[PDB]
RNA sequence: AGCGAG
């Protein structure tokens, strides 16, 4: 008992800038 | 619907949220993946309507832990639903064990195409109506649905509405012109659904006798009209069946739904049976609400000759006391008397109180129909609980006199309460070890998988098949719908030179079963896993029969796994009732632990001379041969020696191998002197004998499977030339 | 309340399957009994209800020269279409000879009554016999089993048989959960009705609407100005 | 079950799991040799008939 | 033909799906291999033509390929070879 | 979450613990009821889980010697004069002499009746002795059953099994706001809640002065006073709420001992666990099947079953390298819609609505190298809504003791008024356990004849095999209590109720009365009970003799073809709502030394796909779905985030590779000098 | 019976022996 | 054939509760029809009901107000029994006042225009020397049963305590048929229903809204 | 440590 939106978030911002 | 099962929104949302962003961000609800994340954190309306397109014809697997055996995974097409809870469709209940009493189950969501795909074509429940276990079917009417159709289907003879053939008075007024005036009629007080009428049937195949004698051979019945002496409840009820479907003109007990189910299985097609027993479950259900079935204070009648012969039975008991008292036997003696006098007492007491109770009564109505209980618990309820099982396992000879209706005293219950604690104890203890069993058994057969279309060899195990009678008949061994169904062929069967009755290499079902007890011949050769001259997995004709499908195997069936856990689910069934009998018994056997009375089993032919040893039984097998005479001496006097058509007596010609005292026998033995196929045949019948006490229908295919991993190695006392200890 | 639109589905020419989709949260269920039993018994029609056979004053096991017995014939008869458009009973006459079958067609209708389906096989006259009968036709209302005669003496003759008034001969109904979630589960009433071929389902249920519709007005005049 | 002892032994004699089990291929996550892991339908290929190809 | 309309996930209907091939392990790869196909179709058919082709039959209202490509193995426009 | 489950958490006796056996070495019989526990612990009370008979009750009148065993009383009969001397024995004692059963004929001046009687022995061995020769009789009957077990009506008809059951659900009813006393009952409904120490009592006799909701002021006898300051809504330590409303006003006098105030579940000092509900045991439709329970509507309209469960959700600003936390509006770039709720602490508005993903405590953590300050404010769970009950803060700056490092904590209290909603598990007080399958409106569920539609229906299927039909008599007292009745005294008495008490031949509509465990409401005199009960309003018994009555199909109107056994049943609500049970998870945290899922509700977690699940799988031979439930789902690092992206996307979904935790088994057997490796060629 | 409680609620019991000991 | 039509004679039991007898119906039929009414009234008459309150010292309805012996979930229990009657659908307001000792009663409601208390007896509050009781309820038209509109669903600030709303006038409902069947089939059926409401409207009126509903339901059917 | 389902 010890500790996807920003991973597939960064590939989808760099795919916006192109 | 058999195929749906529901879906709390709060969790269908969550768990397709992947999905649902996609289908409204392509909607333009949102504008970017992220935005659409918070509309599904906020739950916002729209969703709602997207959400419940991007559900449809997608597979979700409900599964309940327990997963004891191969159904207790099934896929289900998902409908949207409100509330907290997963609505389960009834039918599969006995499928995954369930009972809603707060039971609570997983969904999984199956993502990539071929998932998907083996949600849908594998797994889904409706192409899985019949066990793995024994072809059996799960999704079958039970419990209440049995209620419902024993109501409907049954027959009163004096109910409203009923077909006298009248004269002069009036015509019969008993036929009906169609079933549609039937309903018409039975709305009003004129018809009841439990009477005998004539009616005119034009939309059902009739039984085998009226359609081959009417028309002849070829009769189709969608659309012509014949007489039926039915009740009104079973022309509803077989409406409810395939329009192909004989009339079968019954009380629809549950063997007979049993049987029903099994016949449309086997003959056709899945998509029906499906649809079928859906229907049936909703007769059933709307059915047994008007049954009226209910319990009341007022519909458990105590016998009325109960006090007479209790009284009579306690006269009895006192006289033995007495007896006692006397010295005439001792405390172990007077225990045993008062408990078989008991014992009568309770056989008694149960008779009486089943002759009383009328056939209308809701309590007997339940047990009889089939839906659920044994008689034993009725006459708990009404009678008296009989003897109560002192901790240690004897039995405490009082016993409890008081019914439960009537109300026990205080020492009455005090006494019960260990039978009850020791039953609660042995089923939490008994579960683990079945659940070890079942591991273990899945992990000796796991390799075993259909791996060949058809090994073509020749040997194989025979099967009995009904053995002539002594006086001479064809009676039907007992053991044939778990021994002899679902099995290739391996020779060709002739009756006194007659013609080829049925031909090797063809699955043999029940018309060949028929064909065979009529042909006069019992003796049949059968293609089994044991003999499978296959190099990796048994191959696909030697294996036989799938249940489940109810055709051949596949070439990629995992058969062992389904082996093993359908020899596994029946445990946690199985009480211990020396040599262990129960579950222990089969766990001996499997992992071939030799057994605890080592009965001494026959080594050569001839006669045998007996004598009653000191505290010991000398016996000396004159072997027919020059053998050496085998003699035992060291054999406890307590166990009584095997009996036989005689208690082994002196002379007998016992063959090479036969057990000569009554006990157990060490499979080691029995292989080393008679043989792998006598060892394998007597390990099946064996465990068989163990499940099949408590009334469980297993095929041995699977037991062979798991006796065929059993003997795979061999041992070896020469050394050859290449590296062999 | 989203409008319960009626939808219909034929089957066959005289059997449909109307659907009424979104009904109010449980309305579905009061729906669907009410119109039901009244398409039952709500929709007048007329059957034989009576009927004598020349020969038969004591004997019921059959009547010589035809195949058919007693029972076939009113079995049959049961099953006879006729319209009727006078209210108080009429008398029907068949009369056959001669080898062959008697059929629906034979009768005369009077004005005021016709067969709806006049190719219908009764019975299988034969050996160059005589088959005459009458029959008594009656409008009603609903299933009314056969009428015990009163008086021996006044009907030598009379066998009176159970007649299916109603027009429509079976009719059931089920329930669904259309659109459950964004409109929280509102009903759906499917109706399953077969008609015998005077009248299209079409029909029977227009007139059972408008029957219920003046049942209910009647409630309805109590208080015009009722919320 | 006795992992240390069939490791220990596996080890000694330098044994060499093949990868050929049911219960093997679902620890290293690849398909089971069962159902629809065998070759012949795991290999299956699918293709648009002629007429298919020319309704197109 | 006896029985009643299939609907939902049950339609196509699972027995007459079979006869296509020989054991249900090979339909499940035959209509998932097509559905991968399908998919991989209309996600591609934003940029030039490809090697991947179909749907063969008309689809439906925003349905998952899987259900095409059953519907496609039923009517009988589909060809399977096994390994 | 009652006063009873902490009763009874208390007197219980635990056979397992430090310097005792354990649950691998208890065998089966350690764990049997040994006859010597007659009247020193509880036959029917024990745990169902892994602690059958490890776990035990004491009885209600044991008592405990200093040397620590559990004698009990017992009355001391010498030559057939049963007296009054109630003295204290050991099992030891209890063996040495002979004990006679707590119910037998006593002829009004303490001699037997009968020639022998019922009597236990050395061993616990049952016979018949002479009469003279006993010299030991128990004070009571129900004298060998706990706390719990004693309140179950109609004790005497039910299996044990059942009866263990419901003594232990008993412990579970969740605190309704009603809390109605119940309509049959026992004897020990009143001395089990005083016992419980919910209900304020009277210290001494006195005067009441001031009467409100937040206190009690009463004059006492001679000048003083006292003041009893009342716990309104304080959390129970299972969620449930821990209400005291007084139930006395300004002009009433006190008697010393005397229940002041109701607790979380009691009514006028009663126990009052759930509500009297009227119940039909017929079949309807389905929905009742295989265990589960049909509610009308009305339960919900008019509130009968309602629990307020109330939670605790805390954080605290810490002080850390970087930087101290603070608390405040300041939060990093947010919108204002989302600060409404707070006020100028920062924290929730008492009283304002909070919801799912809403703030209730906003935090800014100081952030440092890389807003001096990140984003970690207390959102409320995920599923969790109600009202902000109250908020409790500690302050350095206000010198109060705090953890080193703590500037500050904040305890915030959310209550929701849950409803019943289908799902959620209901039970009798005879183990009749199940869940709400379908709440019918109130239109459509059975009638009687003047329209009083059933509140629950009942499947008739579980009444017979699981022999606890004491329910049936339960609900059938329950009807007599609810309509009222009257014995006709025409001619004498009837002969039935000969043994009948007065004030018994007579009673009330709604008079609550009493059936003691072991000696009570016998068959013939139940029967003879209901046989006259007085009509409701107009000339109409609606229940026959036989109890069961006329039900009018609500949903179709027709009458129910035969008759429907309908009653009063008690019914209580049980802690197990669907609310705290439902889950589903579709991506959220992951463990660190294997990168499977997390489990468990309180994080997201997943759900355990174990062994046997494998088996199932492997045995339909579904080869790619296992493959992704082991690979893709769970544990193939890399492959979670592009399924997730082809998802998203609506390409294809990848194949999956190598499991992490394969490859975290080959570096600790590496680790292990065990040279594991891998070739394929 | 009494109840022995100042304030209990008049609960009819169908008791048929005494209890010579309270709980 | 049966040409008759039907009738609707009416037994006034008292204000409250009254008896509807409808004859000559066909065989078979009564229980039908009077099941139908018994669903409509129990389901579809609308009415009106306390959907929220407001008190000046309390923020929730987990509370005490001072002084009152009841706390103010028993407060809005106590009112759920409320009946009344709106000739607007706006949601109306009323205050509730009362200072010193004594019990609150409806009666001590002052409604505004149109609405109004039909049962001023209930029971509230008990207040002592030191009670001090200020309430303002809101009314609005209605049906059915409504769970409790929340305060973030609409714009209400802190101090609004929303209360599941009752809006059903109707109490209870039942039927009775008396079937003739004569030996010469001349026969009926002859319905008596029996109708009871909470005095927030007379059963007349809610027998004729019934039917009201019904006939443009089934109107749609019909054509 | 306690509990729910089998
Ligand atoms: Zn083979």
């Amino acid at each position: 008992f010890i500790e996807a939106v920003d991973a597939v978030s960064f590939t989808l911002l760099q795919d916006q800038l192109q | 619907k058999l195929h749906q099962c529901g879906l709390p929104k709060l969790m269908a949302l969550e768990l397709f949220k992947p999905f649902v962003m996609k289908r409204l961000v392509d909607l333009n609800h949102a504008q970017n993946i992220k935005s659409a994340k918070r509309m599904v954190e906020r739950q916002r309306p729209q969703v709602w309507d997207v959400l419940e397109e991007v559900i449809a014809e997608h597979p979700v697997l409900l599964n309940r832990a327990p997963t004891l055996h191969r159904l207790g995974i099934q896929a289900f097409e998902p409908m949207l639903v409100e509330g907290k809870a997963i609505q389960l469709h009834p039918l599969v209940c006995e499928a995954f064990n369930a009972d809603f009493d707060g039971d609570q189950m997983a969904v999984h969501l199956p993502l990539s195409a071929e998932a998907q795909a083996e949600a849908r074509i594998l797994m889904l429940s409706s192409n899985n109506i019949l066990s793995p276990a024994s072809g059996r079917p799960l999704a079958m009417p039970r419990l209440d649905m049995v209620t419902g159709l024993y109501y409907l289907t049954t027959e009163v003879p004096g109910d409203t509405g009923e077909y006298q053939p009248a004269s002069g008075d009036h015509p019969e007024t008993g036929v009906y012109s169609s079933p549609a005036e039937a309903i018409m009629a039975a709305d009003r007080g004129v018809l009841s659904v439990r009477a005998k009428i004539k009616v005119r049937l034009t939309q059902l195949r009739p039984p085998v006798e009226i359609e081959a004698e009417l028309f002849g051979h070829s009769g189709w019945q969608p659309g012509d009209a014949w007489m039926a002496e039915t009740t009104l409840g079973r022309v509803m009820f077989n409406e409810l069946l395939p329009l192909g479907y004989p009339f079968v003109n019954k009380q629809m007990h549950k063997k007979v739904q049993a049987a029903i189910i099994n016949d449309l299985a086997e003959r056709y097609p899945m998509i029906v049976v499906a649809q079928t027993v859906d229907k049936l479950k909703d007769a059933g259900f709307y059915w047994a609400t008007r049954s009226g079935v209910t319990v009341s204070m007022a519909d458990v009648l105590v016998p009325p000759r109960k006090k007479e012969i209790l009284d009579h039975y306690e006269e009895r008991a006192d006289k033995v006391e007495k007896q006692f008292q006397r010295g005439a036997l001792n405390h172990d003696e007077r225990n045993e008397a008062l408990v078989e006098i008991w014992k009568e007492a309770t056989d008694e007491v149960g008779q009486a109180l089943r002759e009383h109770y009328p056939d209308d009564n809701p309590i007997i109505t339940i047990v009889d129909s089939g839906a659920t209980g044994n008689f034993t618990q009725t006459r708990t309820l009404a009678g008296m609980k009989g003897l109560v099982t002192n901790p240690k396992g004897e039995f405490i000879p009082r016993p409890v006199k008081s019914s439960f209706r009537e109300g026990l005293t205080v020492l009455e219950y005090f006494i019960n309460t260990h039978g009850a604690r020791k039953g609660l104890a042995d089923t939490a203890l008994r579960t683990a070890d079945s659940g070890y069993l079942t591991r273990r058994l899945v992990d000796v057969s796991q390799d075993v998988i259909v791996r060949e279309h058809d090994c073509q060899t020749e040997r194989g195990i025979v099967v009995e098949l009904a053995e002539r009678a002594p006086d001479g008949t064809l009676i039907r061994d007992p053991y044939i719908e778990t021994s002899a169904y679902a099995r290739t062929l391996g020779t060709d069967a002739v009756d006194e030179a007659g013609n080829v009755i049925v031909e090797r290499g063809q699955d043999l079902g029940d018309p060949e079963i028929d064909a065979l007890l009529a042909a006069g011949i019992t003796q049949v050769k059968v293609r089994s896993v044991l003999t499978c001259a296959t190099s990796t997995g048994v191959c696909a004709t030697c294996y036989g029969r799938s249940m489940a499908t109810g055709k051949l195997v596949d070439i990629g069936e995992a058969v062992g796994i389904v082996a093993a856990q359908s020899i596994g689910e029946p445990g946690t069934q199985l009480t211990m009732r020396d040599i262990t009998g129960g579950l222990p018994r089969v766990q001996e056997l499997f992992e071939a632990r030799v057994p605890r009375g080592k009965a001494p089993i026959a080594d050569v032919t001839g006669r045998v001379r007996l004598e009653d040893g000191e505290r010991f039984y000398k016996i000396t097998i004159v072997p027919d041969d020059g053998g050496e005479e085998v003699v035992y001496d060291k054999i406890s006097k307590r166990q009584r020696l095997r009996v036989f058509k005689r208690v082994l007596s002196d002379g007998d010609h016992v063959e090479v191998g036969q057990q000569l005292m009554e006990g157990s026998a060490d499979p080691h033995e029995v292989l080393r002197v008679q043989g792998p196929r006598e060892v394998q045949i007597h390990l099946v019948r064996e465990v068989q004998e163990v499940y099949r006490a408590q009334g469980v229908s297993i095929h041995d295919k699977h037991i062979e499977v798991i006796v065929r991993q059993m003997l795979r190695r061999v041992t070896i006392i020469d050394s050859g030339s290449t590296e062999f200890l | 309340s989203q409008r319960p639109t009626l939808s219909e589905d034929v089957l066959t020419d005289n059997r449909s399957q109307f659907v009424i989709e979104p009904l109010e949260p449980g309305f579905g269920y009061t729906l669907g009994n009410s119109l039901r039993r009244t398409l039952l018994s709500s929709i007048p029609g007329a059957a034989v209800t009576s009927i004598r056979i020349d020969g038969v004053l004591h004997e019921f096991t059959t009547v010589p020269g035809v195949k058919e017995d007693v029972t076939e014939i009113i079995l049959n008869l049961k099953s006879l279409v006729v319209s009727s458009e006078e209210d108080e009973p009429v008398t029907m006459y068949l009369r056959k000879q001669g080898p062959g079958e008697v059929t629906a067609g034979d009768i005369v209708p009077p004005a005021g009554v016709t067969v709806h389906n006049p190719g219908m096989h009764i019975a299988t006259l034969n050996d160059k016999g005589k088959l005459e009968v009458e029959l008594v036709v009656e409008r009603g209302r609903g299933y009314v089993p056969a009428v015990q005669n009163r008086a021996s003496g006044a009907e030598i003759g009379r066998i009176p048989v159970d007649s299916i008034y109603s027009p429509v001969l079976k009719v059931t109904y089920k329930v669904d959960a259309t659109r459950v979630e964004q409109r929280t589960d509102f009903d759906k009433l499917i109706l399953d009705v077969e008609t015998k071929n005077s009248i299209s389902p079409r029909d029977a249920l227009a007139s059972a609407g408008k029957t219920l519709v003046e049942l209910f007005g009647l409630a309805r005049e109590l208080n015009v100005e009722a919320e | 079950q006795e992992t240390t002892r069939v490791l220990t032994d596996a080890a000694i004699n330098c044994r060499s799991d093949k990868l050929n089990g049911l219960k093997e291929n679902v620890i290293i996550g690849k398909l089971i040799p069962a159902g629809t892991g065998i070759n012949r339908y795991r290999n299956i290929a699918v293709q648009p008939t002629e007429e298919a190809r020319a309704a197109a | 033909g006896g029985y009643d309309t299939p609907l939902g996930i049950t339609n196509p209907p699972i027995d007459e799906l079979l006869d296509r091939v020989s054991s249900k392990y090979a339909l499940v790869i035959y209509a998932a291999k097509r559905a991968r196909q399908i998919n991989d179709y209309y996600n591609q058919l934003g940029e030039g033509i490809l090697e991947y082709v179909g749907p063969l039959v008309e689809p439906g209202l925003q349905e998952k390929p899987l259900s095409i490509a059953l519907r496609e193995i039923h009517a009988d426009l589909l060809e399977h070879t096994e390994g | 979450n009652n006063p009873l489950s902490g009763l009874t958490h208390k007197r219980r006796l635990s056979a397992l613990g430090p310097g005792g056996l354990s649950r691998e070495r208890a065998g089966l019989e350690v764990r049997d009821v040994h006859p010597s526990h007659y009247g020193r612990m509880c036959p029917i009370e024990t745990p169902e889980g892994p602690n059958i008979g490890l776990i035990g009750s004491l009885s209600v009148y044991a008592r405990v010697n200093p040397f620590g065993f559990i004698e009990t009383p017992y009355r001391k009969v010498v030559d057939g004069v049963v007296s009054d001397e109630i003295v204290y024995l050991t099992a030891d004692e209890e063996d040495r002499h002979v004990v006679a059963q707590a119910n037998s004929p006593i002829d009004a001046d303490g001699r037997f009746v009968e020639p022998r009687v019922l009597v236990r022995r050395k061993a616990g061995e049952v016979e018949y002795v002479p009469s003279s020769e006993v010299d030991y009789m128990d004070v009571s009957p129900r004298q060998m059953v706990s706390v719990a077990t004693a309140m179950i009506p109609f004790l005497e008809h039910d299996d044990a099994n059942r009866a263990l059951m419901g003594a232990n659900m008993q412990r579970q009813a969740v605190p309704l706001v009603r809390s109605e006393a119940p309509l049959v009952g026992t004897g020990m409904e009143l001395r089990a809640a005083i016992d419980a120490g919910d209900v304020v009592v009277a210290e001494e006799s006195g005067v009441i002065e001031e009467v409100s909701a937040d206190y009690i002021t009463v004059m006492h006898d001679n000048g003083t006073r006292r003041t009893y300051r009342m716990r309104k809504f304080a959390r129970s330590n299972h969620g449930t709420c821990a209400n005291q409303c007084p139930i006395v006003d300004a002009g009433d006098r006190v008697e010393a001992g005397q229940v002041i105030a109701d607790g979380p579940c009691t009514d006028d000092g009663e126990m009052a666990l759930g509500k009297n509900l009227l119940v039909a045991i017929m079949p309807w439709e389905g929905h009742n099947y295989e265990d589960a329970i049909i509610l009308s509507n009305r339960l919900v309209e008019e509130d009968v079953l309602t629990s307020i469960h109330i939670e605790e959700h805390e954080i605290d600003a810490r002080d850390t390298k970087l930087g101290a936390e603070e608390i405040t509006r300041d939060i990093p770039n947010i919108s204002d819609e989302v600060l409404a709720d707070l006020d100028e602490r920062g924290i929730v508005r008492i009283g304002a609505e909070v919801r799912d993903g809403d703030i209730l405590v906003g935090k800014v953590t100081p952030k440092g190298e890389t807003r001096e300050v990140r984003d970690t404010s207390l959102k409320v769970p995920h599923g969790e809504s109600g009202k902000v009950i109250g908020i409790r803060v500690f302050s350095r700056e206000d010198e109060d003791e705090l953890p080193a490092g703590v500037n500050e904590l904040v305890r915030v209290y959310v209550a929701q008024k849950r409803k019943i909603s289908d799902g959620d598990k209901l039970a009798g007080r005879h183990g009749n356990k199940g869940v709400i399958g379908k709440i019918l409106p109130v239109e459509d569920m059975p009638f009687l004849a003047d329209g009083t539609p059933v509140d629950i229906i009942l499947n008739t299927h579980g009444v017979p095999r699981r022999m606890n039909i004491g329910q049936i008599l339960e609900t059938h007292l329950g009807w007599c209590a609810h309509s009222g009745w009257k014995v006709d005294a025409a001619k004498g008495v009837p002969d039935w109720a000969a043994r009948l008490p007065d004030e018994l031949l007579e009673a009330q509509p709604n008079a609550i009365v009493s059936t003691p465990v072991f000696d009570g409401a016998q068959e013939a005199e139940l029967q003879g009970l209901l046989s006259c009960t007085l009509p409701n309003r107009d000339g109409d018994v609606l229940v026959d003799a036989d109890g069961k009555a006329m039900l009018f199909d609500g949903r179709s109107g027709e009458p129910f073809p035969y008759p429907v056994t309908v009653g009063y049943m008690y019914i209580m609500k049980l802690h197990h709502l669907v609310d705290d049970k439902i889950h589903a998870r579709s991506t959220g945290p992951y463990s660190m030394i294997t990168q499977q899922p997390l489990g468990g509700k309180a994080q997201f977690g997943g759900q355990r796909f174990g062994e046997m699940e494998c088996w199932a799988m492997q045995a339909y031979g579904a080869a790619y779905t296992l493959q992704e439930l082991l690979t893709i789902k769970s544990d193939d690092t890399v492959g979670r985030v592009k399924v997730y992206e082809a998802i998203v996307k609506g390409e294809n979904i990848p194949e999956p590779g190598i499991p992490e935790s394969f490859k975290v088994l080959l570096k600790e057997l590496q680790s292990l000098c065990l040279n594991v490796e891998v070739l394929s060629s | 019976s009494n109840n022995s409680v100042p304030g209990a609620p008049n609960r009819v019991s169908f008791a048929k022996l005494r209890e010579p000991l309270e709980v």
